[PDB]
């Protein structure tokens, strides 16, 4: 069978989810995670359907710029992963 | 008598003096408002709207297509110096990133 | 209550800029918070500006700082000249 | 349950669109745990925003203002 | 005009909670400021929380509003439970 | 009539009631300001001070200086885990930071 | 009088670095450091003259120096 | 000609610049900077001694701890010595 090299698949998923601005998160889980973090504060809380898309984008949008951020700390530290060390220091320097 | 010159067309200018006015003062961020003040804070929003809608739509035109969505205004909006500088901290909703590639991440 | 809209004027801008491209609700949506953010931004500093010598009133001044302020380099510059220029045709 | 109701692809996705060439295994949990901090917070701030309007539904609009008071101000709502 | 300042207020505040220990002007100054802009955020909080929920006025509700958003963890409670306590003492 | 009363003894605070609703006012963030709000303000702005004044003075008493120094502020508000997100953001003149030194720097 | 960025000397920029618990001190990183504070200067310098310029005023006082510190997000107490 | 080692001077040094608050910048060359940045703004600027002051009081902060932050990128990618490129990713991850 066909055999690709570890990365040029990944450069692909790269291209394409960076070109397209398509929902990464599902819908539903991310809806119920949101549901459970806020049943401890408020009880019986309601979200309209654009206030979890709001949530969404924002959260994605803040995920993918810490991931910039992580992969940048990689490349400083002469790595191609990405560590939790790296998250870690992407937010102290952030201030998060 | 004469016929109403408005105000925003007396000026020559697009956005509206009289709304940028009218939340001014009902924004209470103080107790008087010049009569130049909205004047030019209109200008400055209708530069700002035309400079971000005219780099949205040449990154339109370098998509192929002939209408403004909200990628090409992210588009616009992070590949200008001054505006990514600007919106800095400022998060565009189905807007994605600027498709770029680190060096060492390329073969 | 009802809400306030920049739809005609963003427009209408954008027919003045690009007579030939269209914009959609999404991205009307995203111009109208972009005008709003910035009106608030300079509202605030500008009243800031005002609050920090005393001033009870709001000037083509306050704006002009608050613009220079926040707007960084050359779009400070070209948003200084396009208020002055609708400031002198205004007069 | 709904914390891992988030999918490791999803979190292989998001560093994709992040410009991440390959992800180590044990930061998924690390993301999602700081992800459960950043939509606590944000989640904490709009409660806030509507217990204050005697409301029991969270709107869109409050969440915008609560992202915009954290320095992450939202557009397109 | 008279230049505001919490010169005595911070003192007395000290001398109730640290009757022995001093503090300095440097220091003094120090505090004015943390409670001037403690105070500045506060109120823009509660302006433009009072301005989203179309009202004109602002009241103990939007002080702790303010307080619950701003100050973060525990202080945000014990904020809120000082001014409950504060509140409760001027009605009664 | 019978003597007047200030609002340091009304509300068992020390803070100027009176003086927050003046600025609150004079401060144009509303065209109205309830009674309550300059109470709210005024006890959460006494507590926050005294909090960091315990806290400096704590941090003193681990110096033994008798007098409140800069360094003990800065100290106090870094030290506490919500004053150091409340106040990250914010500097405090002649405070220097913390003398915290990695274990790997260390012999 | 110009060419007065060699006013933060290597040593001052060494204490700057001690006081951030730094160990060893390249010598390539002065250079960078003095563009970086030179950078926030202007950055807080043109802060400062735009409110200077404001109000009419000539001189630049330490208030409005403080106001735009906190208006990038980076207050200064004590003054 | 008894020498110490070359890094616990540098420990000590550490230890007593942050016990002390002390500035470091001597006022005099931070004057002259702050007066031939601000001499491209406005012609015949002053500045008052609190100004300089507290300007030299930002900027030593701001230097500080951008050093403890490329301090913290230096032992993410397992070294001690700063290099300009650890200012730089740490620039980027605030977008300064």
């Amino acid at each position: 069978p066909h055999r690709y090299r570890p990365g040029t698949v990944a450069l692909r998923e790269i291209r394409r989810y960076q070109k397209s601005t398509e929902l990464l998160i599902r819908k539903l889980p991310f809806q119920r995670l949101v549901r459970e973090i806020a049943q401890d504060f408020k009880t019986d809380l309601r979200f309209q359907s654009s206030a979890v898309m709001a949530l969404q984008e924002a959260s994605e949008a803040y995920l993918v710029a810490l991931f910039e951020d992580t992969n940048l700390c990689a490349i400083h530290a002469k790595r191609v992963t990405i560590m939790p060390k790296d998250i870690q220091l992407a937010r102290r320097i952030r201030g998060e | 008598r004469a016929k109403a010159k408005t105000r925003s067309s007396r000026a020559g200018l697009q956005f509206p003096v009289g709304r940028v006015h009218r939340l001014l003062r009902k924004g209470n961020y103080a107790e008087r408002v010049g009569a130049g003040a909205p004047v030019y804070l209109a200008a400055v929003l209708e530069y700002l709207t035309a400079e971000i809608l005219e780099l949205a739509g040449n990154a339109a035109r370098d998509n192929k297509k002939t209408r403004i969505i909200p990628r090409h205004l992210q588009l616009a909006v992070r590949n200008d110096e001054e505006l990514n500088k600007l919106l800095g901290r400022v998060t565009i909703a189905q807007g994605g990133v600027l498709p770029n590639i680190q060096s060492v991440l390329l073969p | 209550t009802r809400k306030e809209s920049y739809a005609i004027y963003v427009y209408k801008v954008l027919k003045q800029v690009h007579p030939d491209t269209g914009i959609s609700s999404k991205a009307m949506s995203i111009m109208n918070s972009f005008v709003n953010d910035v009106f608030e931004r300079i509202a605030g500093e500008a009243s800031r500006l005002a609050h920090y010598n005393k001033r009870s009133t709001i000037t083509s001044r306050e704006i002009q700082t608050a613009v220079r302020l926040l707007l960084p380099g050359e779009l400070a510059k070209h948003a200084v000249s396009e208020g002055t220029k609708a400031v002198t045709k205004y007069t | 349950d709904n914390i891992q109701g988030i999918t490791k692809p999803a979190i292989r996705r998001l560093a994709r669109r992040g410009g991440v060439k390959r992800i180590s295994g044990l930061i998924y949990e690390e993301t999602r745990g700081v992800l459960k901090v950043f939509l606590e917070n944000v989640i904490r701030d709009a409660v806030t925003y509507t217990e204050h309007a005697k409301r029991k539904t969270v709107t869109a609009m409050d969440v915008v203002y609560a992202l915009k008071r954290q320095g992450r101000t939202l557009y397109g709502f």
